[PDB]
RNA sequence: UGGUGACUCUAGAUAACCUCGGGCCGAUCGCACGCCGGCGGCGACGACCCAUUCGAACGUCUGCCCUAUCAACUUUCGAUGGUAGUCGCCGUGCCUACCAUGGUGACCACGGGUGACGGGGAAUCAGGGUUCGAUUCCGGAGAGGGAGCCUGAGAAACGGCUACCACAUCCAAGGAAGGCAGCAGGCGCGCAAAUUACCCACUCCCGACCCGGGGAGGUAGUGACGAAAAAUAACAAUACAGGACUCUUUCGAGGCCCUGUAAUUGGAAUGAGUCCACUUUAAAUCCUUUAACGAGGAUCCAUUGGAGGGCAAGUCUGGUGCCAGCAGCCGCGGUAAUUCCAGCUCCAAUAGCGUAUAUU
RNA sequence: UACCUGGUUGAUCCUGCCAGUAGCAUAUGCUUGUCUCAAAGAUUAAGCCAUGCAUGUCUAAGUACGCACGGCCGGUACAGUGAAACUGCGAAUGGCUCAUUAAAUCAGUUAUGGUUCCUUUGGUCGCUCGUACUUGGAUAACUGUGGUAAUUCU
């Protein structure tokens, strides 16, 4: 409809197998474009199953007229979950990490070290 | 300090890498390695920085534990290997091929060169000695040694040698009116004639070269490579072709390359 | 060690002698036909007017076929003739050092916007820039004291998502028009 | 009687709209007078002035924006 | 006769007038050495937390100019205001201490 | 043989030596398996020596503030030099043995001081200068004070060890353990300085390592140190007041304009805030983008210092009467206070403005 | 912006200082709506420290008889994942602070032809004329018995 997509800066990028671009999100008076929204568009514009790009780093301009960010659509998914930061496969759903803080891991590192033999397995 | 010293700060390191100040507290930090760390350009800075093939460190750790990277015909994995000059980088991936030959300004320039071109290298003769049995000895800038070597290569003369084999194919003399390059100083980057040497016992020799544009310079003895027979070059030169242009003229060549394109 | 910078400078200069009569009758003036909030407006315009004549007068101490003195003084000439207060014609240092402040002060985009008609007068100009009412050619621009180039001057065009611009209308029509 | 090395001056405190905020054995914050080191222009030998007093300031309690606790 | 007072807050203003009227009374008798301490800043969501911990500091201000506010949610926020209570220069009350109580 | 500017250099030849607290000359591990029991191609890990890299360490020349109420200093117990050695990674009084009597100084030695880590640099700046640099970059030093070590390539290491001195912890009284000038945090000291938060996503570092770790570092919190941008209104009609223009000698007349001032009306526009969503991000927050609500006393109320002169702005009014006080300085106040305390008005800067001190 | 003003005398002219004036840094007082950056227990005490954290580390490639799990196929030495522990490396970098330090440190300039070096990179690695189709003894991890109030003790 009224909000538009184009890729600025193409690469072909052979060593992590994937294609890296930014994009420019054009919407002139709605929000800034969801994620997902964007993906589907690139896929339409790309001819690949949405779930390879990968789209991060959203800025919208002063006044509201233009959205700058990063994209990068993969050969596959296979070199997405290999090629791709943790953080983003999470965000996609394709991640997931475990929940504990710093301190309690470091708390049981210092309290295990005082203990050796197989009963340093027996610290929880 | 109680030993070596590890980390390099993001404002102390060369300049010529042109690394910025708000992006880290601290700069790649080359390793030990064949090149010195002021006059080296790491692995992660040219795949990242430079060919933007990468976005960050870890990106250019997964390019370069694909094996994918070689450095002088040799797959190179560590991502602050010390790549210096007349270095060949070869990507047989994206089947790209690059010299690190420095651009005009003194900084590493992003050169492009023919796969059969990327064959050889050219190498400037640090030392001879005769090892034991007898047997002479020649290492070079990139700290190459060989064994038997020609009789007639003598000390700052220039070696090309075959990356495959790692033995000398041709060499050059230091003589006036071979061409040369300038490799450090400030004149770095500038490609011309010799003219001159001037020969002070007990301190450092002086080379005067001339432009082709007629611009003289001199430089120390130690800032000169010999990269070609009289006149023309052994290598490819970059798209500037050594000339180092005024600022006015620089500032010319903006405004008609702005007028005719735009 | 952080990855921050420092690099800062102040933008003006306060007066040596505080209380002059005349001195306060020409900044006083000054804020009044050009629209301006306060004295800092003016002692930051006649503290980039003082930086670029001491630049000028240092270039003039030079020989007249010093590289460096052509280099920097085509340089400033150009940045001076770019925003519109040298003129084309008068492109030398003495010229530099013949402008005043009144021709930097007519550069804002607040007395501009008063200029070119679209506000009623350089008050209504100032609120009119603040309130997001005004554009320069693409971009929405919030700031009185944005120096308009020669290449601008022509596209102050006057922000089609504003209800005295594209059409939508604003808050109080909008309210005003459910009383009923 | 100044806490950080024992010795004792005279300092200033305005008026008798001041002086009934201090009381004997109150903390008070003491600054110069203004001349350096030198003396005020009509009561000699007193280089000081009050500024605050039971860690409140004089002027927020001639105000009376503040109360001082006891 | 206490060593120490902890003045428990509201989270969203600073005191009733009926804490004024104590206050007041509380500083003409004489404090002792003081702790402020917060009650209620876990309901509120994150951002309402931060920015009422920024209006209360700014309303209490008016009385207790340099002072830093607790929270008394958990139990370790509750060791840490014993600690606090423990360790702190104690203000000394001239008329108590020269005659026995 | 080869090199240098110069070797007692490198290389060569001879005669030997070659340390058990011992010098190299591979009893190591993975992947594809294949050719004529045999041959094998990729790597990993070591490995005496040489070169290289990162340096380190000792030297050369020149360059430092104040002080003569510091004018002579060093020399058994090395001070200056010579010979032989010891020790050292190496040059060397580094040390030892034997000799010489040297070495430094009004061109400021020696001694003392410093509110002295040095430098890049910072403030001010007509020109010349003066002041500062604990502090993110480089180098040095130290881990409560000294001293001695182990391991290691590298430490006289202190998030290593052993003593003594000063502190201080636990105790069943026999014993054991310690070092926040790391990150938070506390006490103390003070005029004087933040959270016992989140994360390795960025920058890089380390390791057997694409995978682990990192209070290095990043992100939030406090933050009027300081620097940048920038609201707190704008417009229209009406009513008075001026300035221009036309006709008038003039007074005067102008739906003749322009500009102000409102105890006068009017709807138009927006942020401050409240709060969906998206974006941001390691996950958030903030900013930016957008729905909804959101302004006439637009109470959605701008302060801090002043009004005799310097120095801009009152000889107004009420109170006090050399008192209370103000006042950087000159001065005001003793019954008509331009200066004290207030009301009103005015002035200067403005989200900032006073005061103390250091310094230009 | 190469700048002055007030104060001694009855009055004038002056030497001369004090006071004013503008910046910069620390503290402080009053006030404070928005937003971008951003210093921050240095001065006094290189004073003292509760608690928590800040240095650890595995690849196909040193050592796997922990069923701690685990598909086989069923004599196949060890399939594979892998705690522990031995072994190797790092812990000498980083971070903090400015007490000491007055030709000392440090800056520029030179020298190692007077020295040392983990690592990286390159060379060298049948150059020696003199049980090997594989050598020996242990010690952890594991199992079991314990001592001390207490320890990263053993």
């Amino acid at each position: 409809d009224t909000v538009t997509i184009r890729t600025r800066k193409f690469m072909t990028n052979r060593l992590l197998q994937r294609k890296q671009m930014v994009i420019d999100v054009l919407h002139p008076g709605k929000a800034t474009v969801p994620k997902t929204e964007i993906r589907e568009k690139l896929a339409k514009m790309y001819k690949t199953t949405p779930d390879v790009i990968f789209v991060f780093g959203f800025r919208t301009h002063f006044g509201g007229g233009k959205t700058t960010g990063f994209g990068m659509i993969y050969d596959s998914l296979d070199y997405a979950k290999k090629n791709e930061p943790k953080h983003r496969l999470a965000r996609h759903g394709l991640y997931e990490k475990k929940k504990t803080s710093r301190k309690q891991r470091k708390e049981r590192k210092n309290r295990m070290k005082k203990v050796r033999g197989t009963a340093k397995a027996n610290v929880g | 300090a109680r030993g070596p010293k590890k980390h390099l700060k993001r404002v102390a390191a060369p300049k010529h890498w042109m690394l910025d100040k708000l992006t880290g507290v601290f700069a790649p930090r080359p390793s030990t390695g064949p090149h010195k760390l002021r006059e080296c350009l790491p692995l992660i800075i040219f795949l990242r920085n430079r060919l933007k093939y990468a976005l960050t460190g870890d990106e250019v750790k997964k390019i370069c534990m694909q094996r994918f990277i070689k450095i002088d015909g040799k797959v190179r994995t560590d991502i602050t290997y010390p790549a210096g000059f007349m270095d060949v980088i070869s990507i047989d991936k994206t089947g790209e091929n690059f010299r690190l030959i420095y651009d005009t300004k003194g900084r590493f320039a992003v050169h492009r060169i023919t796969p059969e071109e990327a064959k050889y290298k050219l190498c400037k003769v640090r030392k001879i000695f005769v090892g034991t049995k007898g047997i002479p000895h020649l290492v070079t800038h990139d700290a190459r040694t060989i064994r038997y070597p020609d009789p007639l290569i003598k000390v700052n003369d220039t070696i090309q040698i075959d990356l495959e084999t790692g033995k000398i194919t041709d060499f050059i003399k230091f003589d006036t009116g071979n061409l040369c390059m300038v490799t450090g100083g400030a004149n770095l980057g500038r490609i011309g004639v010799i003219t001159n040497r001037e020969r002070h016992p007990g301190s450092f020799d002086v080379v005067h070269v001339k432009d082709a544009n007629g611009n003289s310079f001199a430089t120390r003895l130690s800032n000169i490579f010999v990269i070609g027979k009289g006149n023309k070059p052994w290598i490819s030169l970059p798209r500037g072709k050594g000339i180092r242009l005024t600022i006015a003229e620089e500032r010319d060549k903006r405004l008609a390359a702005k007028q005719s394109s735009g | 060690p952080v990855a921050r910078s420092w690099v800062c400078r102040k933008t003006y200069v306060t007066p040596r002698r505080p209380f002059e009569k005349s001195r306060l009758d020409q900044e006083l003036k000054l804020i009044g036909e050009y629209g301006l909030r306060n004295k800092r407006e003016v002692w930051r315009v006649k503290f980039t007017l003082a930086k670029i004549r001491k630049a000028a007068r240092e270039l003039l101490t030079l020989d007249e076929k010093d590289p460096r003195r052509l280099f920097e003084g085509n340089a400033l000439l150009r940045r001076l003739v770019r925003i519109g207060v040298l003129d084309e014609g008068k492109m030398k240092l003495d010229y530099i050092l013949g402008l005043k402040i009144e021709d930097f002060l007519e550069r804002r985009l607040q007395t501009q916007v008063f200029k070119l008609g679209l506000a009623k007068s350089i008050h209504h100009a100032r609120v009119l820039i603040r309130q997001r009412h005004i554009r320069v050619r693409k971009q929405v621009v919030n700031i009185p004291s944005f120096i308009v180039r020669l290449d601008s001057q022509k596209h102050i065009d006057f922000s089609l998502r504003s209800p005295y611009g594209g059409g939508r209308p604003g808050r109080v029509k909008r309210k005003n028009a459910k009383k009923g | 009687q100044l806490i950080k090395n024992g010795k004792k001056i005279t300092a200033f405190v305005p008026n008798d709209g001041c002086l009934n905020f201090i009381e004997e054995n109150d903390e008070v914050l003491v600054a110069g007078f203004g001349r350096k080191g030198h003396a005020v222009g009509d009561i000699p030998g007193v280089r000081f002035k009050v500024v605050k007093v039971a860690n409140v300031s004089l002027l927020a309690l001639y105000k009376g924006k503040k109360e001082r606790p006891r | 006769v206490a060593d120490t007072i902890l003045f428990l807050l509201d989270p969203l203003e600073g005191w009733d007038s009926t804490g004024d009227y104590c206050l007041s009374c509380l500083f003409a008798q004489g404090l002792p050495t003081y702790t402020l301490a917060v009650q209620g800043i876990s309901g509120l969501p994150l951002k309402k937390q931060i920015d009422t911990r920024k209006k209360l500091s700014k309303a209490v201000e008016k009385r207790f100019p340099h002072d830093k506010l607790l929270l008394l949610d958990t139990q370790q926020e509750a060791g840490m205001l014993l600690r606090q209570l423990a360790n702190q220069k104690q203000q000394h009350l001239a008329f108590r201490d020269r005659r026995a109580y």
